[PDB]
């Protein structure tokens, strides 16, 4: 799964 | 080009750039 933007 | 749609756990909608490799908040 992709990581999230801060 | 190339994302990816995913629904951030805080209860967002986040997308994921899976042309250069990074994430990014809102459709772009």
């Amino acid at each position: 799964p992709p990581p999230l933007p801060p | 080009s190339m994302w990816t749609e995913h629904k951030s756990p805080d209860g967002r909608t986040y997308y994921y750039n899976t042309e250069t490799k990074q994430s990014t908040w809102e459709k772009p």
